[PDB]
């Protein structure tokens, strides 16, 4: 399903926050 | 095991 | 994977078990990239110093999957194949260049709280992720450490390193084709994919769409979790012409 790829059911499509993404973001400087 | 079986459905 | 923790429900919902119909084991990890296509590691299904070249009706993959070795009934879901493609220049011979393989569905598989796939990189955010110092998640079921397996699905934070620095870690020569990922020895923290996890996801979360993209598979590296050395991951934006002519034509 391209068209909605790479968003977790049970985390963006309901915006909660897995315990360590902002890791990641962090990290995009 | 270490796995455990798999419905046989899915070896036939 | 060493040094990482325990997934999260639903945390990798793109995640796949490639698992060996007899005897019944645990092959390599995988992702899903739409309702009929999985992408791995070439080496998961061809090399042949081991002597290994599986056919389709040798392997299933199971989607969904937390526990490793629980069978997760009302939540995974197992499925066939109907045809295996290698990159025709995987080498094999060498130093596992091109190391990407595509396996295509029987049927294709529903998508549920705990399977969805993630997505390909464009050229765009590929340049703009790809970057030394720049995090992505590994995520497997392989070893705990180099010398022993989970009971759940492990995850693991690691950042790019620069193109210098993996190649004076090694001396396999490294190509256009693969990238390294993991702390050097003077940061301190640790973590590494290790045998068992090859041909699972390498992804990075877009911070322009907040969407995550796979921008690597596990290939290779010596040991696990060695001070001085890193994990390789074949590029996957590289090959992507590659992938988008086989699910084209296929
Ligand atoms: N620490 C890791 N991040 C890691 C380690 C192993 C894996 C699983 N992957 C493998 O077993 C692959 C398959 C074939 C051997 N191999 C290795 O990795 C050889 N050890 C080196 C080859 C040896 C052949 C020349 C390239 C270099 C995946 C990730
Ligand atoms: C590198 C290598 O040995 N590849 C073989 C291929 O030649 C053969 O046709 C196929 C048959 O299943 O198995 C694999
Ligand atoms: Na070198
Ligand atoms: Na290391």
């Amino acid at each position: 399903g391209e068209a909605d790829c790479g968003l977790r059911p049970l985390f963006e499509k309901k915006s909660l926050e897995d315990k360590t993404e902002r890791e990641l973001l962090e990290s995009y400087i | 095991g270490d796995f455990e079986e798999i419905p046989e459905e899915y070896l036939q | 994977i060493v040094e990482g923790s325990d997934a999260e429900i639903g945390m990798s919902p793109w995640q796949v078990m490639l698992f060996r119909k007899s005897p019944q084991e645990l092959l390599c990890g995988a992702s899903l990239i739409s309702d009929r296509w999985v992408l791995t590691a070439a080496h998961c299904l061809l090399y042949p110093p081991w002597d290994k070249n599986f056919t389709e009706n040798d392997l299933l993959v199971r989607i969904g999957k937390h526990s490793r070795t629980r069978y997760e009934r009302n939540i995974e879901k197992i499925s066939m194949l109907e045809k295996i493609y290698i990159h025709p220049r995987y080498n094999w011979r060498e130093n596992l260049d091109r190391d990407i393989a595509l396996m295509k569905l029987k049927k294709p598989v529903a998508f549920s709280d705990y399977i969805h796939p993630v997505c390909l990189p464009d050229r765009e955010t590929a340049a703009s992720l790809l970057q030394a110092g720049y995090k992505g998640r590994v995520t497997g079921w392989g070893n705990l450490k180099e010398t022993g397996q989970p009971s759940v699905l492990q995850v693991v934070n690691l950042p790019i390193v620069e193109r210098p620095v993996c190649k004076d870690s090694t001396r396999i020569r490294i190509t256009d084709n693969m990238f390294c990922a993991g702390y050097k020895p003077d940061e301190g923290k640790r973590g590494d994919a290790c045998e068992g996890d090859s041909g699972g996801p390498f992804v990075m979360k877009s911070p322009f769409n907040n969407r995550w993209y796979q921008m690597g598979i596990v290939s290779w590296g010596e040991g696990c979790d060695r001070d001085g050395k890193y994990g390789f991951y074949t590029h996957v934006f590289r090959l992507k012409k590659w992938i988008q002519k086989v699910i084209d034509q296929f």
